[PDB]
C-alpha cells in the first residue's frame, strides 16, 4: 500500500491569492510502463468527488486553466492561480500506479483567512429535565474565533477532566468567516451532585491564558 | 447527458447484508472500470473496489470476503453487494467510472448513506439550556439547546421557528451510546431575553416527533 501525505491539512487563503498543494508517495509513482498515475480531485461539501487533474499535469476537460499539476516521481503540486469562492472545499491527491489498492492523501481543505478572533465562551449546567432523568451533561460553547485551532479543558472541582467530554466543530461560517466549537461533559446525576465546581477553559492563540467560565452547583 | 443513478442507502444491523448498485445513463461500462469508493466518518475518501471487463475485479483488503462487486454489461447497471457488515463500515458510498487507460475517476454518482448500527429508532430527548447565573447581563447572551440520544440521523433544529436565524450555531451530531447527541446556541441582545421567548424547535422525522423547548431562566 502506498501512502500518501498532503500538506497542509488546512490552507487559509483570501480571494484572489495564489494557492499551492502538495502530496507526497511513500514509493516513485513511475510505473513501468512510463507512466505516472496521480491525480487531483476536489469534494465540497454535501457533493461527490470531481477530477480536476490526471496523470499529474493534465487538466480535465471543463476545468478552469487557474487549476494546474506538476511534479514527479515522488513529489508533486497542484496550484490555483486565482483562488476564487467555487474553489473552496477539500483537494485529494490519488494514486493508481501501485494497485491494488487505489490510495488517496487525507486531502486539504482550502479555507477563507480573515482577522484573528476571540471566542467567546458560554457554560451551561445540566437542565432540571435531563436532571430528572438521571443524567447530567454541562454544555461549553466556544464562538466565531478565527483562526480554527483551540483546545477546551474541563475542570471539577479545580481538577482537570478528560473522561466523558464529547466535542463537535462547525465548518468555516460562510458569512463571517469564523468557527465555533462545543464541548459537553457527561456525566450521571449521581456524579454530578457530588461535586461543585464546573469548569471549562479556551486555550486559543489570541490570548496566553486560557478563557475560563465557571460555575457552582449549588448556587444553579 | 453521461451520469450514474445511484440506488438507495440504508441502515443495517451488524453482520448484516446490503446492495447498492447504479445505473449507466448515456454511457456503456464496455471498457470502462466501474468502481466503488466511500468516505468514512472521519472524512477519509477510500477506494473499495473495482470490476473490469468482467475478470479484472480486486477487493480493499478490509472488505474482501464481505462485499462482492458485479457487472450486469447487458443493462449496465454496478453492483456492491454487502454482507457481514461491520460498524465500520458506516460511510456514505459512490460509484463511479474509471478510465482504464488513464486510471482517473470522472463521473461519479451521488453520494449514498449506509448506516451499520444496532440502534432501533429513538426520538431524542430536548433539553433547554439557560445561562448560569450573573451571565445573562452583558450587551448579549447565548441561550442553548441540547438533543440527545436520538437515531437515526437527522433532526432539523430551529430557534422561534426560524424567525431567529442569525447568530445561531447548530453543531454537527456525534455519536455516544450508539445514539446521535447534537447541540445548538443563539445569541441575543441582553434586551430581548427573557423579556422576550426564545424557544428551540427539533423535528425528528424517523420517530414523527416535533419538540418545542421554551428556554427560561
Ligand atoms: N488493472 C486495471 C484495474 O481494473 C484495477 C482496478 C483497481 C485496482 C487494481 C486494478 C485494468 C487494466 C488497466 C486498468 C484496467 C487498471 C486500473 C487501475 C487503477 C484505476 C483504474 C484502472
Ligand atoms: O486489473
Amino acid at each position: 500500500e502506498v501512502v500518501m501525505t498532503q500538506s497542509p491539512l488546512s490552507l487559509p487563503v483570501s480571494l484572489g491569492d495564489q494557492a499551492s498543494i502538495s502530496c507526497r508517495s511513500s514509493q516513485s509513482l513511475v510505473h513501468s510502463n512510463g507512466n505516472t498515475y496521480l491525480h487531483w480531485y476536489l469534494q465540497k461539501p454535501g457533493q461527490s468527488p470531481k477530477l480536476l487533474i490526471y496523470k499529474v499535469s493534465n487538466r480535465f476537460s471543463g476545468v478552469p486553466d487557474r487549476f494546474s499539476g506538476s511534479g514527479s516521481g515522488t513529489d508533486f503540486t497542484l496550484k490555483i492561480s486565482r483562488v476564487e469562492a467555487e474553489d473552496l472545499g477539500v483537494y485529494f491527491c490519488s494514486q493508481s500506479t501501485h494497485v491494488p489498492p487505489l490510495t488517496f492523501g487525507a486531502g486539504t481543505k482550502l479555507e477563507l483567512k480573515r482577522a484573528d478572533a476571540a471566542p467567546t465562551v458560554s457554560i451551561f449546567p445540566p437542565s432540571s429535565e435531563q436532571l430528572t432523568s438521571g443524567g447530567a451533561s454541562v454544555v461549553c460553547f466556544l464562538n466565531n474565533f478565527y483562526p480554527k485551532d483551540i483546545n477546551v479543558k474541563w475542570k471539577i472541582d479545580g481538577s482537570e477532566r478528560q473522561n466523558g467530554v464529547l466535542n463537535s466543530w462547525t465548518d468555516q461560517d460562510s458569512k463571517d468567516s469564523t468557527y465555533s466549537m462545543s464541548s459537553t461533559l457527561t456525566l450521571t446525576k449521581d456524579e454530578y451532585e457530588r461535586h461543585n465546581s464546573y469548569t471549562c477553559e479556551a486555550t486559543h492563540k489570541t490570548s496566553t491564558s486560557p478563557i475560563v467560565k465557571s460555575f457552582n452547583r449549588n448556587e444553579c | 447527458e453521461v451520469k450514474l443513478v445511484e440506488s438507495r442507502g440504508g441502515l443495517v444491523k451488524p453482520g448484516g447484508s446490503l446492495q447498492l448498485s447504479c445505473a449507466a445513463s448515456g454511457f456503456t461500462f464496455s471498457g470502462y472500470a466501474m468502481s466503488w469508493f466511500r468516505l468514512t466518518p472521519e472524512k477519509r475518501l477510500e477506494w473499495v473496489a473495482s470490476i473490469y471487463n468482467g475478470f479484472r475485479i480486486h477487493y480493499l483488503d478490509s472488505v474482501k470476503g464481505r462485499f462482492t462487486i458485479s457487472s450486469d454489461y447487458a443493462r449496465n447497471i454496478l453492483y456492491l453487494q454487502m454482507s457481514t457488515l461491520r460498524s465500520e463500515d458506516t460511510a456514505m458510498y459512490y460509484c463511479s467510472r474509471g478510465d482504464a487507460y488513464s486510471r482517473y475517476f470522472d463521473v461519479w454518482g451521488a453520494g449514498t448513506t449506509v448506516t451499520v448500527s444496532a440502534a432501533k429508532t429513538t426520538a431524542p430527548s430536548v433539553y433547554p439550556l439557560a445561562p448560569v447565573c450573573g451571565d445573562t447581563t452583558g450587551s448579549s447572551v447565548t441561550l442553548g439547546c441540547l438533543v440527545k440520544g436520538y437515531f437515526p440521523e437527522p433532526v432539523t433544529l430551529t430557534w422561534n421557528s426560524g424567525s431567529l436565524s442569525s447568530g445561531v450555531h447548530t453543531f454537527p451530531a456525534v455519536l455516544q451510546s450508539d445514539l446521535y447527541t447534537l447541540s445548538s446556541s443563539v445569541t441575543v441582545t441582553s434586551s430581548t431575553w427573557p423579556s422576550q421567548s426564545i424557544t428551540c424547535n427539533v423535528a425528528h422525522p424517523a420517530s414523527s416527533t416535533k419538540v418545542d423547548k421554551k428556554i427560561e431562566p
